[PDB]
């Protein structure tokens, strides 16, 4: 995980990742 | 190649050059630079 602000200058960006369940079927 | 330092530990990295950014027995990927020697003129004003 990041831990700022030692990230910054790392000039990494400082998000987090999105997880939205999909539909297609196999029940889960 | 010369020696490192870590944001948290301290401890003497001396790591090699080219390779990869870390520490030894620890964590983090940092570092900063151990001061030189170094006898400094400084006024004091």
């Amino acid at each position: 995980t990041m831990f700022p602000q030692e990230a910054r200058l790392r000039n990494l960006t400082y998000s987090s990742p999105l997880y939205v369940d999909m539909r297609k079927e196999d029940e889960e | 190649t010369m020696i490192y330092l870590c944001a948290d530990c301290g401890a003497r990295n001396t790591i090699q050059a080219k390779e990869v950014i870390r520490c030894r027995e620890c964590g983090h990927r940092v570092m900063y630079k151990m001061r030189t020697k170094r006898m400094v003129q400084f006024e004091a004003r």
